[PDB]
RNA sequence: CAGCCACCCGAGAUUGAGCAAUAACAGGUCUGUGAUGCCCUUAGAUGUCCGGGGCUGCACGGCGCUACACUGACUGGCUCAGCGUGUGCCUACCCUACGCCGGCAGGCGCGGGUAACCCGUUGAACCCCAUUCGUGAUGGGGAUCGGGGAUUGCAAUUAUUCCCCAUGAACGAGGAAUUCCCAGUAAGUGCGGGUCAUAAGCUUGCGUUGAUUAAGUCCCUGCCCUUUGUACACACCGCCCGU
């Protein structure tokens, strides 16, 4: 329950941007490595309490997931949750870290640049790669 | 007999006004246990015009037509309503009903004038039966109205749609188009 | 600078080991062609890789070939040699980087491209 | 040209594998249940087949 | 604004359960309890799980106007 | 043990097998008393137990009515239990408790037992679906 | 009287379609036709060969799509409510259960089916709705290209590829104007059939869905009848007058 104390609205755990106000599936998902099915696995596979509560936190419990995440493969599950899966960049599914270094982080990003690819040029943008007959097409890719 | 187990009691509607004889069927055989089994009044040669006041909010409350699907829900909102009204209230949920849309509603509701109009209304004297149905229907659209789409905590939406269709709180936005057409009810005047 | 990977997985340690297990781990698409077998409906390509690989080493234009095929592919080899369409009214000539084993866009040619729009306004109603 | 270009691949299925059993046209045929016609002989010949108009 | 929300069970949550919301002619405790400006819903859901102390089994929640005890 | 009055509501698949012992109704392995909507459960045991407990140990009937929907079972199951219990005493009592069996069960449903051939309606061409066009023309 | 509006021994008191007259159109079809009048003459003839490709050079004021929300949730709930196809006679090309490759497109194998007999008790909503809603940018997209690996068919380049993944162009039904709609209709969703070597956001049918209705009108757009006027009859998109 709530202590007379500061409750974990801000705070900078991972780097990650959520607040304390929408509920579970949608707080554990904020993280780009945790939510839906593979929270389900991963709360499975790690055997853990269901009553435990994201309200009041604990910094090691969504690094223990995200350790998983960069090591799937153990577990028999797909790897997913990962723009870098089977990606140049990573011998095995590797973890890059920190911020503010976004272009040498998502590399991958600057790679499609400079390969020029169209796949690669629909990332930044809300659009078909495939492009469907003229109609309301287009419009995908508004800023 | 029969009742509502071993603490209610069903017999507690008395208005003796001698004028609901003629539309609201309760002379001689329209008696059912069933709060509804499965009407067939359409195919009936106009037999729907001798209907009930709970078969009346049973099938006018629905916006558009997104409630359909299973009159299982039908069905479970009479009960609900039965219930919900009897906790309210702490008596008999009709009968309640009855007291708190009598005392408000439609003292003289929306109506034409003449052959053809759209102008303004005219103050008609209601006749009880629309007045008793239509109070029921303002019931109904106030509670889709107040319980949906509600900004607060919806378990006493039925308590403030009772003082907006009753006591006459500015919330409900049914409550003031009537208001507007009281006005016009009054312009006649 | 960086090499070529084969997305993220290793390409010189794959030429370390021998040549007949690279078959059972051939990568996705670009081999329905030549999959009814190594066999016939097959020399040509060969031939005009021979032909382009004689008259132009990889990491360079060829010389007067226009292939059409998609040169199904084992390695980055193929640069060196151009898929180009010829009609008398298709020709494409664009260098590209030799990242292109069994997966996206390898290829910049293109058959079409969009033809001369007019002028939108003058009206819309009546 | 007779035998030695043509007949090297698998095109025995298209839609000019098919013609109305009636005038042997191409367009508008009927292949459910096989009586295999276009729309208009059908319907010249649905009352003598056994297709009559109830619905 | 960025409003302070709990996101578990609370103290108020908790607040006034059985002091003076069951002590009322009309037993409904959203209302009062929204004067709070704490959620709701979860004052429902430990008002219910107090009240299904084991005795009694009620599990089910049904729709929003739901009925609620009476204790008077 | 005959009676020929079966419980018949919409299109359900009922079965009424009637031989003596206690009035029970299984619905999806369910009894009369716990039923499968969960939400509409005082409507079909308020006629019979208000009145007494025993009052359906005359004839046990295996109603197994595979019924989908809850609009189906629901109010079949009253259906049945009228049905059979009219039909019990009207052959097997005498024709007095017919009478009053009859009025008591009459004024629990006046007239709404059989109805009238319809169900959904075809689909007309020209249009989406029953009763509409393409685009409208104001 | 013909009939109409409501109901007191009482299952039933306007289901929806098919057919659909006289007289007409210079309405459409000679690119459905062994149903046919009036024709052409001489070289990569409209019929074989066209890797590539024809509307796709396109911004939801032509069918089928977003509910700012307890009427809505992922099986603690289904003994289910429910059109009609499916293989070799020309002709190889059908529907598929079940195991393995498998935690999966797709591939292999014996098996059933000429069909109420096999697909199949067709996975046609999950009603308590055991990740689980407070002032709702954030379950009402996730403005879609990365990933076990990508097709019984030469060609998949605007296309049958395929089983699925954090709020981010909309925000409360978005009006210049429109070959929709009244009792299981509108509108969700999906499932079939025709097209189909490959394939349906096309069309044609099929499913859980209502009434207290508006038991209305001729103000629009039209139609019908009567009277009436006409200088109209190519019939008001007429006739016609004058500079």
């Amino acid at each position: 329950l709530v202590i007379p104390e500061k409750f974990q609205h801000i705070l900078r755990v991972l780097n990650t941007n959520i607040d304390g106000r929408r509920k579970i599936a949608f707080a554990i998902t904020a993280i780009k490595g945790v939510g839906r099915r593979y929270a389900h696995v991963v709360l499975r596979k790690a055997d853990i309490d269901l009553t435990k509560r994201a309200g009041e936190l604990t910094e090691d419990e969504v690094e223990r997931v995200i350790t998983i995440m960069q090591n799937p493969r153990q577990y028999k599950i797909p790897d997913w949750f990962l723009n870098r899966q089977k990606d140049v960049k990573d011998g095995k599914y590797s973890q890059v870290l920190a911020n503010g270094l976004d272009n040498k982080l998502r590399e991958d990003l600057e790679r499609l640049k400079k390969i020029r690819a169209h796949r690669g040029l629909r990332h930044f943008w809300g659009l078909r790669v495939r492009g469907q007959h003229t109609k309301t097409t287009g419009r995908r890719g508004r800023t | 007999d029969i009742k509502l187990f071993g603490k209610w009691s069903t017999d507690d509607v008395q208005i003796n006004d001698i004028s609901l004889q003629d539309y609201i069927a309760v002379k001689e055989k329209y008696a059912k246990y069933l709060p509804h089994s499965a009407g067939r009044y359409a195919a009936k040669r106009f037999r729907k015009a001798q209907c009930p006041i709970v078969e009346r909010l049973t099938n006018s409350m629905m916006m558009h037509g997104r409630n359909n699907g299973k009159k299982l829900m039908t069905v479970r909102i009479v009960k609900h309503a039965f219930e919900i009204i009897h906790l309210l209230t702490g008596e008999n949920p009709l009968q309640v009903l009855v007291n708190a849309i009598i005392n408000s509603g439609p003292r003289e509701d929306s109506t034409r004038i003449g052959r053809a109009g759209t102008v303004r209304r005219q103050a008609v004297d209601v006749s009880p039966l629309r007045r008793v149905n239509q109070a029921i229907w303002l019931l109904c659209t106030g509670a889709r109205e107040a319980a949906f789409r509600n900004i607060k905590t919806i378990a006493e939406c039925l308590a403030d749609e009772l003082i907006n269709a009753a006591k006459g709180s500015s919330n409900s936005y049914a409550i003031k188009k009537k208001d507007e057409l009281e006005r016009v009810a009054k312009s006649n005047r | 600078f960086r090499k070529f990977t084969y997305r993220g997985v290793d390409l010189d340690q794959l030429l370390d080991m021998s040549y007949e297990q690279l078959m059972q781990l051939y990568s996705a698409r670009q081999r329905r062609r030549l999959n009814r077998g190594l066999r016939r409906k097959q020399h040509s390509l060969l031939k005009r890789l021979r032909k382009a690989k004689k008259e132009a080493p990889p990491m360079e234009k060829p010389e007067v070939v226009k292939t059409h095929l998609r040169d199904m592919i084992i390695l980055p080899e193929m640069v060196g040699s151009m898929v180009g369409v010829y009609n008398g009214k298709t020709f494409n000539q664009v260098e590209i980087k030799p990242e292109m084993i069994g997966h996206y866009l390898g290829e910049f040619s293109i058959t079409y491209k969009p033809v001369k729009h007019g002028r939108p306004g003058i009206g819309a109603t009546h | 040209g007779h035998q030695q270009l043509y007949w090297s691949h698998p095109r025995k299925f298209g839609q000019g594998s098919r013609s109305c059993r009636v005038c042997s046209n191409r367009h508008g045929l009927i292949r459910k249940y096989g009586l295999n016609m276009c729309r208009q002989c059908f319907r010249q010949y649905a009352k003598d087949i056994g297709f009559i108009k109830l619905d | 604004d960025k409003l302070n929300n709990l996101v578990l069970f609370d103290k108020a949550t908790y607040d006034k359960l059985c002091k003076e919301v069951p002590n009322y002619k009309l037993i409904t405790p959203a209302v009062v309890s929204e004067r709070l400006k704490i959620r709701g819903s979860l004052a429902r859901a430990a008002l219910q799980e107090l009240l299904s102390k084991g005795l009694i089994k009620l599990v089910s929640k049904h729709r929003a106007q739901v009925i609620y005890t009476r204790n008077t | 043990q005959s009676v020929q009055v079966f419980g018949r509501k919409k299109t359900a698949t009922a079965v009424a097998h009637c031989k003596r012992g206690n009035g029970l109704i299984k619905v999806n392995g369910r009894p009369l008393e716990m039923i499968e909507p969960r939400t509409l459960q005082y409507k079909l045991l308020e006629p019979v137990l208000l009145l007494g407990k025993e009052r359906f140990a005359g004839v046990d009937i295996r109603v197994r009515v595979k019924g989908g929907g809850h609009v189906a079972q629901i109010y079949a199951i009253r259906q049945s239990i009228s049905k059979a219990l009219v039909a019990y005493y009207q052959k097997y009592v005498d024709e007095a408790s017919k009478k009053e069996i009859k009025d008591i069960l009459i004024q629990y449903d006046r007239t709404l037992l059989v109805a009238d051939p319809r169900r959904c309606e075809s689909k007309k061409f020209g249009g989406p679906g029953a009763r509409a066009r393409y685009q409208k023309s104001y």
